[PDB]
């Protein structure tokens, strides 16, 4: 159970860096490597990782190679460096998954009682947020049978623990403090309408060729909290925002008068003083 | 005249009960329900004195608990007073008339379902009367309420922040923003 | 209800009083007393203007 | 066109290409002025009154003897005739008080609701009245005087009889004084209807109406004037 | 009835629901302990008032026909964000 | 400026714009009279 | 010019008016053409009884969105200036 890691963004780079790697040294296509994290809670700190040297075969991909001479005896090495980012979990590119992400978990169970695998974009393209990480769960059914263990989505968010943008700040070299809204505004509406594309594409196949998960265990409740207001009348709300809007325009022609009045006197104090006591 | 403690007696002072009377004939308006009560009653200084002119001093008492009745009699007592008085003559229209007003504005204040008949006994046998002076009163723009003759309404209403406090906002905001404007034009043109 | 001591309405016409008083606006007090000083402000200004003007 | 007669105020309602940079700040002024003196002879209320505040507002200066006097004796007719008007005396030169001698009971005959009063004032002053030469007034000021005890009566009580309102302004009859309410509603200033069996008006007040978004409605109106001030203040810092 | 008059009247209560009007206010009462809905029933109008409810189970004609709700949602509330960014288009800036 | 055509041409006085407005309601006993009207 | 200014003041906000306030108002006592009125109008002609409509006003609720898209110019207009 985690709510939230700091995912720094220095792992991220060497993600990348072990990306270029992978893609580099010839034709291994999915980067596969170890998560390394200091439990302090429910949340965590992901900062510190490796990519481990490792293969997956086209088919069964319960294929790995884990050489503990580059993990055991690197944590040894790495644990005079540092104990704190102990094996905390992995991690494996790939927009879906792979059959082995499972296996290799529980594998590494051992080392972290609360081992992570994550799914790694190796090309940020996103509506949103990157990677994002799976502990173990055991969430089978209603039908209860063998425990799957298929990691769920364990939220969590890009936590930078501390600034050392010295550099990283040094690098952006093209943002202000945004003082903006418009941006926001364009982006928080797409995302919610290419998703719920995403979702009545879903559904039309759950329909035509979508499988018992069609309404698995939420969708009917996903739909309940879309009946959070299932026009909808809110005119209730309506004289609300009646008076709340009230207060709006009050807000707006009294403190924009003020602008107004403010700009006004000395501005035109500058102009009249630098226009006629100029000749 | 608030001073009270430095014109008991004095080569300028005609009477100091002529004093008291000035003074009254200026604080049963300036001095507002607790100024009221501030100067008159609590300021026992002007009553040693005031103690010489009783009439006018049971006006102020029931001038708090506003007995309409003998605020009509000594209504007419001091509206022939203020007749017969000095540096008054032409211009002691207003201070009756606005007494009343004033008093009316309390008494409806007090609550709205009520009728000036059952005031009309404190207003002696004031329906007529009320119904012409209120009317022009009204019609003098005062006192924001609401009264009929088939219906013989009496209202609470006219809250400042409901839009005027609101309203002088623009009221001046384009009254001075026009001012500075046209001040701001011939500053070119 | 003269003197604050009740905030409410009464009733002998119905014979039902009602009690009712929700005052605090800082707001529309706050703002639009000091946009009035602002306002006295610009008045003094105006002849600041006047003045070097001519 | 002014000073003779009148055929062509009809080329103003064509030809209005009126809008210069309004230069010399006070002819801007003055013309407002003479053209609100034209809608006021046109027909007018409203645009005619508010065109000659904007005139009023915009007097360049008190530098000039009591030039703002007459013409402002001739400025505010129309708000004469809107019966809405106290007496005007805050503008009164002394040296034009032995020419108002008709002019300040004419604004008492405003106030005062007498008919032989009414007439009595035309009969004391119609010289006077010719020198002002609009016949405009006295054709709408009894309608006028009934319309400011319309407007005072209607505004005061909420279901008045027209009985009341009606013999208490001597109108003798119900039938003509539900003439009066009934242009009245056509003139729109209440709601007040009749209560039809012999007349006796069955009407209301109007509070409760609107106060929230009505207001904010007039403010896009408010603020978008200040941001045109605005505006044009920088257009002025441009100078 | 995804509709509106979610204040209802507990006249399809006390007819199709076997109930009667003394025990309307323990059939929802009952509910509250239950807590799958808890509305905030009328008693002045003796109006058995709609809150948030727990839905349903499965309805497969409804999960194809949703999209008049979803590709509702979807289109309409893409539409009017193009209206409102469409209005403020051109101070992008 | 009068550049135009025109050109041819407080002890009470600040109560007196009330004055006249007080000029239409018994300018100065019967309502004191009224009293004893009933 | 009498006639069809009752046409339209006749009831403007009155509540009703019958038979002989129609005489009153109107003349001649009962023509087709008050019935031609009465027909040509949209009107009911109630029990001995006139009515404009059944509720007279024709019944006259969102004042919010329409000044959403005025904020979105208003916006703008404050945009673009200083």
């Amino acid at each position: 159970a985690v709510q939230k890691v700091v995912v720094h963004p220095l792992v991220l780079l060497s993600v990348v860096d072990h990306f270029n790697r992978i893609g580099k040294v010839g034709n291994q296509k999915r980067v596969v490597g170890v998560l390394l994290g200091s439990w302090q809670k429910k949340v965590l700190d992901v900062s510190n990782s490796f990519a481990v040297p490792f293969d997956e075969d086209d088919k069964d991909d319960s294929v790995w190679f884990l050489d503990h001479d580059y993990l055991e005896n690197m944590y040894g090495m790495f644990k005079k460096v540092n104990a704190r980012e102990r094996i905390v979990g992995w991690y494996h590119t790939g927009p879906k998954l792979h059959k082995n992400d499972i296996a290799i978990n529980e594998l590494m169970k051992r080392y972290c009682p609360n081992s992570v695998l994550v799914i790694i974009d190796v090309k940020p393209k996103d509506l949103g947020l990157p990677t994002e990480a799976y502990i173990s769960v055991e969430e089978v059914h209603d039908d209860g049978t063998p425990t799957s263990k298929t990691f769920e989505h364990v939220t969590s968010e890009i936590g930078a623990e501390e600034a050392e943008e010295v550099g990283v700040e040094h690098l952006l070299r093209d943002i202000k403090d945004t003082t903006s809204q418009r941006i926001t505004n364009q982006v928080h509406g797409l995302k919610g309408l290419n998703s719920k594309l995403l979702d009545i594409r879903s559904y039309l196949e759950k329909v035509a060729t979508g499988k018992l998960p069609i309404n698995h265990q939420i969708i009917y409740q996903l739909q309940d909290v879309f009946n959070l207001l299932p026009l909808q009348e809110f005119v209730k709300a309506f004289y609300l925002k009646t008076n709340d809007q009230m207060v709006v325009v009050y807000l707006a022609s009294l403190i924009r008068s003020v602008v107004a009045l403010h700009n006004l006197i000395n501005n035109k104090i500058a102009n009249r003083d630098a226009e006629k006591k100029e000749g | 005249f608030l001073d009270t403690v430095s014109t008991f007696t004095s080569y300028e002072l005609m009477d100091y009960k002529t004093f008291v009377t000035y003074t009254v004939y200026v604080s049963m308006i300036a001095l507002e329900r607790p100024d009221l009560r501030e100067k008159v009653i609590k300021g026992a200084e002007i009553l040693e004195v005031l103690h010489s002119l009783p009439a006018v001093r049971q006006y102020l008492f029931s001038l708090y608990e506003c007995r309409y009745s003998v605020f009509f009699q000594s209504l007419a007592v001091v509206e022939q007073e203020m007749k017969k008085d000095w540096l008054f003559a032409p211009h002691y229209r207003y201070y009756v008339r606005e007494m009343r007003i004033h008093a009316y504005s309390q008494l409806l204040e007090s609550y709205r379902s009520l009728t000036l008949g059952y005031m009309a006994e404190a207003f002696g046998v004031g329906v007529e009367f009320i119904d012409q002076e209120l009317s022009r009163f009204i019609a003098a723009g005062r006192l924001h309420c609401k009264i009929d003759k088939v219906n013989e309404i009496v209202e609470t209403n006219r809250p400042d922040s409901k839009n005027w406090q609101y309203q002088e906002t623009i009221k001046k905001g384009d009254l001075l923003l026009n001012r500075v404007q046209k001040l701001s034009r011939v500053i070119n043109m | 209800i003269l003197d604050k001591k009740f905030h409410g309405i009464l009733d002998q016409g119905e014979g039902v009083l009602i009690i009712f008083d929700e005052p605090p606006v800082d707001k529309t007090y706050e703002a639009a007393l000091e946009t009035i000083q602002n306002m006295s402000k610009v008045v003094d200004s105006l002849y600041n203007k006047a003045k070097k003007l001519t | 066109y002014l000073h003779y007669s009148l055929y062509d105020q009809a080329e103003k309602l064509v030809s209005k290409s009126v809008f210069p940079e309004q230069a010399n700040n006070n002819e801007w002024a003055r013309y407002l002025y003479y053209t609100g003196r034209i809608k006021a002879i046109q027909l007018e209320y409203s645009e005619a009154r508010r065109t000659m505040t904007n005139a009023l507002r915009k007097a360049p200066q008190h530098t000039a003897v009591g030039f703002k006097q007459t013409v402002h004796k001739l400025l505010i007719v129309v708000e004469l005739l809107l019966g809405e008007i106290p007496d005007r005396l805050q503008f009164r030169q002394p040296s034009l008080k032995r020419s108002l001698m008709p002019y300040f009971l004419l604004t008492q005959a405003v106030r005062t609701g007498n008919l032989a009063k009414f007439n009595q004032v035309l009969d004391q002053f119609g010289e006077k009245f010719q020198a002002d030469g609009t016949y405009t007034l006295i054709i709408r000021l009894r309608h006028n005087v009934i319309k400011t005890g319309v407007r005072m009566i209607s505004l005061s009580y909420s279901r008045i009889s027209l009985a009341d309102i009606a013999q208490k302004l001597q109108l003798d009859s119900p039938e003509d004084a539900e003439f009066i309410v009934a242009k009245a509603i056509r003139d729109g200033v209440i709601e007040a209807s009749i209560n039809h069996e012999k007349g006796y008006v069955q009407s209301k007040e109007m509070i409760d109406i609107y106060s929230t978004r009505e207001p904010q409605l007039a403010f896009h109106q408010r603020i978008s004037f200040c941001l045109d001030i605005h505006n044009m203040s920088v257009k002025a810092m441009r100078f | 009835r995804p509709a509106n008059h979610r204040q209802l009247t507990f006249e399809e209560i006390a007819k199709s629901a076997k109930i009667t009007v003394n025990e309307v206010e323990l059939l929802v009462m009952k509910a509250l302990s239950v807590g799958l809905v808890k509305g905030s029933i009328d008693e002045v109008d003796k109006r058995v008032h709609m809150t948030w409810v727990q839905p349903r189970v499965l309805d497969l004609q409804q999960i194809k026909g949703m999209k008049d709700r979803l590709e509702f949602w979807c289109t309409d509330v893409k539409s009017m964000e193009m209206l409102v960014e469409h209005q403020a288009h051109d101070i992008l800036t | 400026m009068s550049e135009k055509k025109q050109p041819v041409d407080e002890d009470n006085w600040d109560d007196d714009n009330v004055e006249d407005d007080f000029s239409n309601q018994l300018r100065a006993e019967k309502h004191g009279y009224k009293m004893e009207t009933s | 010019t009498i006639r069809d200014e009752i046409a339209g003041c006749i009831e403007k906000a009155y509540e009703k008016i019958l038979f002989t306030e129609a005489t009153r108002i109107l003349f001649f006592n009962t023509p087709k053409k008050m019935t031609d009125y009465a027909k040509k109008r949209g009107w009911v002609l109630g029990p001995n009884n006139y009515y404009s409509f059944a509720s007279q006003q024709q019944k006259p609720t969102i004042p919010s969105t329409e000044l959403a898209k005025q904020v979105i110019e208003y916006a703008r207009q404050l945009e673009m200036i200083v």
